[PDB]
């Protein structure tokens, strides 16, 4: 239990958050790799 | 035929055993992807399962809810990866479903929605798209992972198949359960770990089925580029044997066009 | 025994390192090669590697796992884990410094929690960098 | 030498013309019925 836990937010959440926290500390020669490993292509079907 | 059919279809087949090639060829170089990225994510995937391979985590006994996860891809063409998953998916549901236990299904995968929604319509639980069409990453699965706790759906026991890679010819339809719930994460073996709290655990079990949701991904993904690369290779050699085999009567036809024709210039030219 | 690799990238695979610190989201821990066995959630802050040789590795890591069985074999996932060379310190600060603006911008609670997940993540960028 | 050009397959007629011209049709059906769904609210406004 913490800020996030127990207030709304999922841990797989608070994982996003802190990796795109990283990937943005990443300078832009190394951000080819980050947006590599960032996945948006998955959607939803409802 | 007459020699414009034979034509029209020799054209049209030449047309596929190329565009077969070109997709085998295709498919040759995303397995190559595919299989370099496949050994950080295999090792990854062990790592997360190691924990529950050195501890005797079992579900005690029946379980109301039950979610099945099977992993697999939006394109075609890839063989019997789709029709194994989805026999697997089918028989475990069925058997789960024979010990009365409500049964859900996530199909990450838009082909395992069209061939489980003429019966399991109602198990869907969550359907997701775009998967093949570029290598997976960790963000995708993250994102399902998000999804599937949001989803309300709150089953005791779990479990996801997918096609692991064995080779590039070879691939095993596996199933691995996943222990989701806080209190079946619990047992006898998290006496000895530390630490081990109630929110701590339950966080654990996500990431861990996060990472195992990501494993199975990759694993599917490889197994999908080597069965569309085997396919395609087998649709050209396909293509190529009804070629020739058409060019054969293709040629007799066009013999038989000529004779005729002359025959016929001959004939008429001796009746004058 | 030490199994550190991200999603992508593999670090140490078996390694005998006997020493191992972990941003923990409970706090900070210490395996000696022979700590009790535990399941650990990583918390944002850097994983400094001490190998059996005199040797040590600094990365920060995203949020994870510090999974350490009863035997050495400990099995450390981290979503984002890189070194702290590839990171930026001007950004670092640039980043901390605007997610403590934006802090009191997202009126849900959930949501501020997670601008203080971007904060805390951002803090401890800074004090590694 | 006997060889082929670009669409060929169509102009055969067989199995797979009726296959691809089926699947045209049916995605831009879809299509169509997204662009005049988008272009009924576009109106509405």
């Amino acid at each position: 239990v913490a800020y996030w836990r127990q207030a709304g937010l999922s841990y797989i959440r608070y994982s996003q958050i802190c990796a795109k926290a990283v990937r943005d500390a990443l300078k832009a020669e190394f951000k080819a790799n980050a947006e590599k490993t960032s996945g948006s292509n998955v959607k939803i079907v409802k | 035929a007459t020699l414009k059919d034979i034509t029209r279809r020799l054209k049209s087949i030449k047309n596929i055993q190329k565009i077969t090639k070109s997709m085998k060829m295709v498919a040759a170089a995303k397995y190559a992807r595919a299989e370099r990225d496949l050994k950080p994510a295999r090792v990854y995937g062990i790592g997360s399962l190691a924990l529950y391979e050195k501890a005797d985590i079992k579900v005690p006994e029946d379980k109301k809810k039950h979610l099945i996860i099977g992993v697999s891809s939006d394109r075609g063409l890839c063989g019997a990866i789709h029709s194994s998953v989805a026999k697997q998916i089918k028989s475990e549901v069925a058997n789960l479903t024979a010990a009365g236990k409500e049964v859900k299904i996530v199909g990450v995968g838009d082909k395992i929605r069209g061939i489980l929604h003429r019966t399991h319509s109602d198990q869907f639980l969550v359907t997701f798209k775009e998967v093949g069409r570029k290598p997976p990453t960790f963000g995708d699965a993250s994102v399902i992972a998000l999804e599937l706790l949001n989803s309300g759906y709150e089953f005791d026991e779990g479990s996801i198949i997918f096609n692991r890679f064995r080779s590039v010819i070879s691939y095993k339809t596996e199933e691995k359960p996943i222990f989701s719930l806080d209190t079946v994460a619990s047992a006898e073996s998290m006496s000895i770990y530390d630490d081990i709290d109630a929110d701590v655990l339950r966080n654990y079990q996500e990431y861990s089925l996060a990472n195992i949701i990501y494993y199975s991904l990759k694993e599917s993904t490889t197994s999908e580029q080597s069965a569309r690369m085997t396919a395609m290779d087998n649709a050209s050699k396909n293509a190529s044997e009804m070629i020739d085999k058409l060019t054969l009567t293709f040629n007799r036809t066009r013999q038989a066009v000529i004779t005729k024709e002359l025959i016929e210039i001959i004939s008429g030219a001796a009746a004058l | 025994s030490f199994t550190f690799a991200s999603p992508t990238q593999v670090f140490f695979n078996g390694a005998n390192v006997r020493q191992v610190d972990v941003p923990t989201q409970t706090g900070a821990f210490g395996i000696l090669a022979s700590h009790v066995p535990t399941l650990q959630v990583l918390r944002p802050g850097l994983v400094v590697v001490h190998a059996e040789d005199g040797t040590t590795s600094k990365y920060f890591v995203s949020s994870g796992s510090v999974t350490v069985n009863a035997d050495s074999s400990v099995q450390l996932l981290a979503e984002e884990a890189v070194t702290l060379d590839m990171l930026d310190p001007g950004v670092a600060k640039a980043n901390l410094e605007k997610a403590q603006s934006e802090l009191l911008g997202a009126a849900d609670e959930a949501s501020r929690a997670e601008i203080q997940i971007r904060i805390e993540a951002n803090e401890a960028l800074v004090k590694a960098l | 030498g006997v060889r082929s050009g670009a669409g060929a397959v169509r102009d055969a007629g067989g199995a797979f013309g009726k296959k691809e011209q089926a699947d045209e049709e049916r995605y831009f059906r879809a299509r169509a019925r997204e662009q005049l769904a988008a272009l009924k609210k576009h109106h509405e406004n």
